[PDB]
């Protein structure tokens, strides 16, 4: 006879359980990364803002020099 | 000559809106294990043309119980406000170089809500009224936090001018020292345009279509292009605010390419968010911004007003 049957040793394994691998970093790591990014941004902003203030002072004194003729 | 400039501003954004419909459909299909439109033309390049020609040869269907004057005025106001609020954006030179462009965009974003409100009220239907009141709730949820976020992030720029924002980010990006404000701003821009997961006005689950349920083809397309031009303008605004690119005065095409690809990535992130999240309830969105975002926004505003005084880093206003 010929029918639809499983083999002698059966079929392979079949999963039925929830699989969540829990990928990622701990909270301390991401918080430290954020704090370091904030500090780097603050330092770069302080340097560029001081330079921009000096440039603005230079332009203002240029206007001071040009004022009496106008 | 200024007519040439304004038409070359307003026609490519309409073409961008149509191809944004195409890109939205195709990308959203590909994130859902399927294909987008590819049968209309070569890789579906002619689908927005077919949609636009189809929608403008259909019946308008003005209802009998609706006040016709407001019913016509509301989509006109929506498309108009979506058009004359792209202007102050520097690309890298804005068409209109306003000294107070940030407040201008805030005011005209507050004004665009009235189109949704009058569309809901004008068409005499209960679902339209529900959509209009949900728009009101969304506006009172997001507006104050959005304005305080903008004020706190503009304390490092120096002034409200959008043209000087490139000079501020000439050294480093503005997302490095203001990334919590950047995240809160991104959520605020998501909730501003009634985009997912804060749709809540064109809700196809709780309602049928919301405020535009009585708007048939022709006027219905106006709200669609207004919404899509709005999301592109929010993406460009966020790119200018937090991702300022290198600008060469001799080669503006470098800045144009840079902020173009950055705004494209931001729109791709918008559609990425759209396909992956369930819809918020409109009372949970109300308690989201008023309880979680607002105290942190106030604390960050005090931090950003006490920071440049602390460090001798007060930016110039000229
Ligand atoms: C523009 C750049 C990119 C931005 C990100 C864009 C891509 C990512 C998008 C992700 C998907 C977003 C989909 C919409 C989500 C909507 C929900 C939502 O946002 O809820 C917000 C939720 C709200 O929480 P909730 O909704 O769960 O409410 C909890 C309510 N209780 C507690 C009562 C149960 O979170 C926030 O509001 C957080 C805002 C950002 C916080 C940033 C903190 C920065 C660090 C501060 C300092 C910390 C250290 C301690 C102090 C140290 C001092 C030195």
């Amino acid at each position: 006879v010929k029918q639809d049957m499983p083999p002698v040793g059966g079929y392979g394994p079949i999963d039925y359980k929830r699989n969540l691998p829990r990928r990622g970093l701990s909270g301390y790591s991401m918080f430290a990364v954020g704090i370091g990014a904030l500090l780097f941004g603050y330092w770069s902003m302080m340097r560029w803002n001081r330079e921009r203030r000096r440039l603005q002072i230079e332009d203002f004194e240029a206007r001071i020099a040009l004022m009496p003729l106008l | 000559m200024f007519m040439i400039n304004v038409l070359t501003l307003i026609i490519p954004i309409l073409l961008a809106v149509a191809f944004l419909t195409l890109v939205e459909r195709k990308v959203l299909g590909y994130m859902q294990f399927r294909k987008g439109p590819n049968v209309v033309g070569p890789y579906g390049l002619l689908q927005p043309i077919a949609d636009a020609i189809k929608l403008f040869i259909k019946e308008p269907l003005r209802p009998a119980t609706s006040s016709i004057s407001m019913f016509i005025l509301a989509p006109i106001l929506a498309l108009t406000l979506a058009l004359t609020m792209w202007i102050p954006l520097p690309m890298p030179y804005p068409l209109i170089n306003m000294n107070l462009g940030v407040l201008f965009m805030l005011a005209m974003s507050s004004l665009a809500v009235y189109s949704i409100l009058w569309s809901g009220w004008a068409s005499n239907s209960k679902y339209a009224l529900i959509g209009a009141l949900r728009a009101v709730a969304q506006t009172i949820s997001y507006e104050v936090t959005l304005a305080i976020i903008l004020l706190s992030v503009l304390l490092m720029n120096g002034s409200f001018t959008l043209s000087t924002l490139i000079i501020t980010q000439e050294q480093v990006w503005l997302i490095f020292p203001a990334w919590p404000l950047a995240m809160m701003w991104f959520i605020s821009t998501l909730a501003e345009t009634n985009r997912a997961p804060f749709d809540l006005t064109e809700g196809e689950s709780e309602l049928v279509s919301g405020f535009n349920v009585e708007y048939a083809a022709g006027p219905f397309a106006l709200f669609f292009m207004a919404e899509y031009a709005n999301i592109i303008m929010m993406n460009i605004f966020t790119t200018t605010l937090f991702l300022g690119a290198f600008h060469n005065p001799y080669m503006p095409e470098l800045y144009t390419i840079n902020f173009t690809i950055k705004s494209l990535l931001l729109s791709i992130t918008f559609l990425w968010i759209r396909a992956s999240y369930p819809r918020f309830r409109y009372d949970q969105l109300m308690h989201l911004l008023w309880k979680n975002f607002l105290p942190l926004t106030l604390a960050l505003c005090m931090w950003h007003v006490s920071l440049p005084i602390l460090l001798s880093s007060i930016p110039p206003q000229t």
